[PDB]
């Protein structure tokens, strides 16, 4: 029953679109493809996002969460959208890796992918 | 130092020293699962999730703040039921529970007296002694290990430590358990009078009132002659209410004990002449939650509980039930 | 270099169209999730095998039939591993 990421079906860039819009609805910010003169490079399905962490926003602390997404073709027509955590960093100083708020954010994202 | 009760005396000394020198971190397996619920989950859902994952408890997460939001245990249910039975002139009012989200169950409890303002918890890198003192200061039988990620201020629920898993840890790590050779009836340990007991004829809600009133986790069932037959645990209450049938509470104990899945840690017994060395061994290899002390003919004499044992080693020589 | 706006070309739209690249195929290690491992109720049902230090912090998901979200990630706490499994509402 447990599996990495979330399943997707249909058209590869159709799914890329939905993920992008879903980020936009969460208020995450994201990298974007850049072609090779032409000409879109397969790494377009590698998205680095940055998320303002709400409970820190509530204090008014500028602490961010870094989340990388990656699409993989699984069968033809089936995809895993893989989500991984690059950690959290506040704009200040001065060494735990909690799954939170990373898991609370994947929760948000998944709500956006579905309410679409 | 060189005979029973002087050898035990010294043996206990090493065991507490062992306890202080370890951390809660140390008790944990090197790779494990932790199940966590959102505080806003509905009560029915959370009951379905305990059973389905085969657990009796779960730490709650308050996800908007990123903060530990309390510990969910069968005690929460036992306390609300007691309250409704003692206060409501309306037997079907208990059904109301199902509408609550865990957060609103916890408010009813808060309002009702059944909960500390202060949540018990400890840092996992502090001393294991810290965990015991707390679990015995409040009579909680499990405790969250909570740390804080300083990059976010969010809390990190690392694990929940039970009394059972502390004792198992001690059983597997301290050679000196084998030197506790003093029979129970010589020491001062367990309860030996005023036992809350019940029979098959007894009604479940009466058993639940006993559990809440004495802050006990279980109640022995005896026959007319007082031979030990079985037990009714606060975890047993979970199996009656799991489908929303809050009228299963009017069942007799016997009827309700038939609804029990095999699965069941069993009932453990010792004689009064038994010593702590054998019990740590029972613990080493099996899931004991308490020992009923009985005679030749299985007649109940008293109860030796996990708190009882922990308390005996860690210390130098009507209302409400704690986290279960 | 971050950004707030939806790339334009993903609205052209959108069949026609570039005939753009595929994503890479699923690598063999995301085929298996250690949560599917309960060798351990013998007797500590929380024990998992050691994870694989590539897969620390990758979200995994699971069907509940209960109308909530099941999420999890694995992380190192000092020298031990905690796989947390979150059950959560949608609203
Ligand atoms: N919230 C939880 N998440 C994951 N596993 C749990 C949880 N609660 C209990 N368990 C597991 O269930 C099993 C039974 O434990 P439990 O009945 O809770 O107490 P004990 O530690 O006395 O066995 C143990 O293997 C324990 O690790
Ligand atoms: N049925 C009972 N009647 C009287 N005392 C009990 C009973 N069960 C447990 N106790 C005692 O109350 C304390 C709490 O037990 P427990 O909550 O099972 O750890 C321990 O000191 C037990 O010895």
């Amino acid at each position: 029953k447990w599996h990495f990421g979330v399943r997707c079906r249909g058209d590869a860039p159709e799914i890329l679109l939905a993920v992008y819009r879903a980020l936009q609805r969460a208020g995450a910010q994201f990298t974007v493809p850049k072609p090779v003169n032409g000409k879109y490079r397969s790494d377009m399905y590698t998205i680095k996002s940055r998320w303002e962490i709400p409970h820190c926003k509530r204090e008014g602390k500028n602490t961010y969460a870094y989340i990388e997404l990656q699409l993989y073709e699984v069968m033809p027509g089936c995809f895993m959208l893989d989500v991984k955590s690059n950690g959290y960093k506040d704009i200040y100083s001065h060494d735990l890796k909690s799954s939170f708020p990373f898991l609370d954010l994947c929760a948000m994202l998944v709500c956006k992918l579905f309410s679409a | 130092a060189m005979d029973v009760q002087e050898t035990q005396k010294g043996a206990l000394k090493e065991i507490q020293a062992f306890i202080r020198s370890r951390t809660s971190y140390d008790v944990l397996p090197t790779s494990f699962r932790l199940i966590v619920f959102d505080v806003t989950l509905f009560v029915k859902t959370s009951l379905s999730l305990l059973t389905l994952n085969n657990i009796v408890s779960a730490p709650l997460w308050d996800s908007e703040a990123n903060k530990f939001a309390g510990l969910l245990t069968m005690a929460d249910f036992v306390n609300v039921i007691k309250y409704y039975y003692q206060s409501s002139s309306f037997p079907e009012a208990i059904a109301e529970i199902d509408k609550f989200r865990l957060l609103g169950l916890r408010e009813v409890e808060r309002k009702i007296g059944a909960i500390p303002p202060e949540t018990i918890y400890v840092h996992p890198m502090h001393s294991l002694m810290d965990a015991c003192l707390a679990m015995s200061k409040s009579r909680a039988r499990r405790i969250p290990l909570i740390d804080v990620d300083g990059e976010t201020g969010s809390e990190m629920i690392v694990s929940v430590l039970t009394q059972y898993r502390i004792l198992k840890f001690i059983s597997m790590n301290c050679k000196e358990t084998a030197m506790l050779r003093v029979p129970l009836n010589q020491m001062t340990i367990g309860t030996w009078s005023n036992l809350a007991t019940a029979s098959m004829e007894t009604k479940v809600y009466d058993v639940i009132k006993m559990l809440a009133e004495k802050n006990i986790s279980a109640v022995p069932i005896v026959n007319s002659e007082g031979t030990l037959l079985n037990v009714y645990e606060s975890v047993d209450v979970m199996h009656l209410i799991q489908d929303g049938d809050y009228s299963n509470l009017d069942l007799s104990v016997g009827e309700a004990l038939l609804k029990r899945p095999a699965n069941f840690d069993g009932v453990h017994t010792c004689r009064a002449t038994d010593r702590l060395d054998g019990i740590f061994d029972a613990i080493k290899h099996s899931r004991v939650h308490r020992l009923f002390v009985v005679d030749e003919n299985l007649k109940l004499e008293g109860i030796l509980s996990l708190a009882d044992i922990l308390n005996y080693i860690i210390y130098d020589k009507d209302n409400f039930e704690s986290a279960v | 270099q971050y950004s707030t706006e939806i790339p334009a070309f993903l609205t052209s739209n959108t069949l026609q169209e570039l005939k753009l690249p595929k994503p890479p195929s699923l690598p063999p290690h995301l085929e298996k999730c250690i949560l599917n491992s309960n060798t351990a109720y013998k007797e500590d049902q929380s024990v998992l095998p050691n994870p694989n230090h590539v897969l620390l912090n990758h979200l995994a998901a699971a069907n509940t039939q209960l109308g909530v979200l099941a999420l999890s990630a694995t992380t190192r706490y000092h020298r031990k591993y905690v796989t947390t499994a979150m059950f959560k509402n949608f609203d």
